[PDB]
């Protein structure tokens, strides 16, 4: 038993209201306003159209309130009265949540936690409370080894940039270190750089190297291990 | 007489390093038991994932949490899993933990910032939905509110891991509770009341 998302959009919740104070007492009997608003207040108030982990983005949300207030005001610039009012407006309702049901559904398949490692933090809404509140999706501790071949004296590009990192909340610095053999580290770069430019490689620069993309959280976004080969 | 014989053990379950012993590196709430851990670093992480495989339990069932609630259960994890000072509540069922004494503290955060979140039983050591591999509510079972469910922060920590924890009226810093997480700069409150229980008195 959840509200319908939706209303977590305070035009909606405004665009309601207008229509109880606003658009009521000039097309529907007064003798029935009371009890219409109950109506309408319980059909936002429970949402029965949906694995559903009553939760949206601000995208998602955004859709379906505009969506809604198109259709809510098409009925109200029609200036329809009386039976024909209220079955419209009903109808349209469910009509809505019914089209909602389908974003919620497409937006859990695609865009919710959609890193495929690491650690994404991103923010959603809660249905239930219209809270909103940052998620972290963990899908793995890692992000995997990159095996990387550059011929000698070109530039060494090693690129720890992931699709969905731009998107991604608190998020801070990429930092790359280089591991040496006698199990020791050097931090070689730490910036907003997402990629480190090693230029005219010889030899010397072959070896593992390991970016580290930082949260404002106690732990890495992501990891990264790159193995680099120097082609003679 | 005193019981070292119970001091700076782990437990022997099936993620439980057999010894206690410093770690390089603990994933995010795991991290206070860096010192000298019973967790090693892929269990800290595997404490954090939605649907741990650690228990194959979910804490979605009644649809995602609020992330300060799923922070104190996490928090629940790495102290049953991290902790080197729960000797005196070990218990062979191959071993277990039997009514750990969390602080009142402890116990009231966490109903406190689960309050908001959503379930669908009150005794969740057993009567799920176990078809899908994870637990589902059981036919008929109403998502609601923890503080319907779990009136008290009492019945919250004594519940929901089957009675591994005790919710103790004592507050912290008595040295007669423990606590499931604390912050690293202020060191370990739990190492006292592990050496207080381990002994005679
Ligand atoms: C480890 O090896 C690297 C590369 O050979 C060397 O530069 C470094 O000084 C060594 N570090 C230590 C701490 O011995
Ligand atoms: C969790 O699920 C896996 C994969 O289906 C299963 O093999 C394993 O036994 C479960 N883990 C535990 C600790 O019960
Ligand atoms: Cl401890």
């Amino acid at each position: 038993r959840s509200p319908w998302c939706v209303i977590c959009d305070p035009s909606v919740v405004l665009a309601l209201k207008s229509l109880e104070k606003d658009y009521l007492p000039g097309h529907l009997d007064a003798k029935h306003h009371k009890a219409m608003m109950e109506r309408v207040e319980n059909a936002v108030k429970d949402f029965q159209e949906l694995a559903y982990m009553g939760v949206v983005d601000e995208a998602t949300l955004q859709k379906g309130s505009w969506s809604l207030l198109k259709d809510l005001k098409r009925i109200t610039d029609s200036d329809v009265k009386g039976d024909l009012f209220v079955k419209e407006l009903f109808w349209m309702l469910h009509l809505q949540k019914e089209t909602f049901a389908t974003y919620v559904a497409r937006f859990q398949k695609e865009a919710y936690c959609p890193n495929k490692c690491g650690v994404m933090l991103q923010t959603l809404i809660w249905c239930k409370n219209c809270k909103k509140e940052v998620h972290a999706c963990r899908k793995s501790y890692d992000c995997g080894e990159r095996n990387v071949e550059v011929p000698q004296m070109e530039d060494m590009i090693l690129d720890c940039e992931l699709n969905w990192h731009q998107a991604s909340e608190g998020l801070t610095d990429y930092s790359f270190y280089r591991v040496w053999g006698n199990n020791t580290e050097t931090l070689v770069s730490k910036g907003k750089e997402a990629t480190l430019t090693k230029p005219m490689v010889g030899p010397e620069d072959a070896g593992s190297y390991r970016c580290e993309l930082g949260s404002v959280n106690s732990s890495p976004a992501t990891i990264i291990n790159f193995h680099v080969t120097v082609l003679p | 007489p005193w019981g070292d014989e119970l001091l700076n053990i782990c437990m022997n379950a099936k993620h439980h390093k057999r010894v206690p012993s410093p770690e390089d590196k603990l994933y995010e709430e795991c991290i206070p038991w860096k010192d000298n851990a019973c967790c090693t670093l892929t269990t800290s992480w595997e404490a954090h994932l939605d649907v741990s495989p650690l228990y194959n339990f979910s804490l979605f069932h009644c649809g995602l949490l609020m992330p300060g609630c799923r922070k104190h259960f996490i928090q629940a994890i790495c102290f049953y899993e991290c902790s080197p000072n729960l000797g005196p509540w070990i218990q062979p069922v191959g071993e277990r933990v039997v009514n750990v004494p969390l602080c009142q503290e402890d116990c009231e955060e966490w109903w406190e910032d689960c309050r908001m979140s959503y379930t669908c039983k009150s005794n969740w050591r057993g009567g799920w939905d176990w078809s899908q591999g994870k637990n589902r509510c059981p036919k008929g079972a109403q998502c609601l509110p923890f503080s319907h469910y779990f009136p008290t922060p009492a019945d919250l920590c004594e519940k929901t891991w089957s009675n591994s924890f005790k919710a103790s009226p004592e507050r912290r810093n008595s040295g007669r509770c423990l606590q499931k997480w604390f912050e690293p700069a202020q060191g370990n409150p739990n190492v006292a009341v592990a050496r207080l229980f381990a002994s005679e008195f």
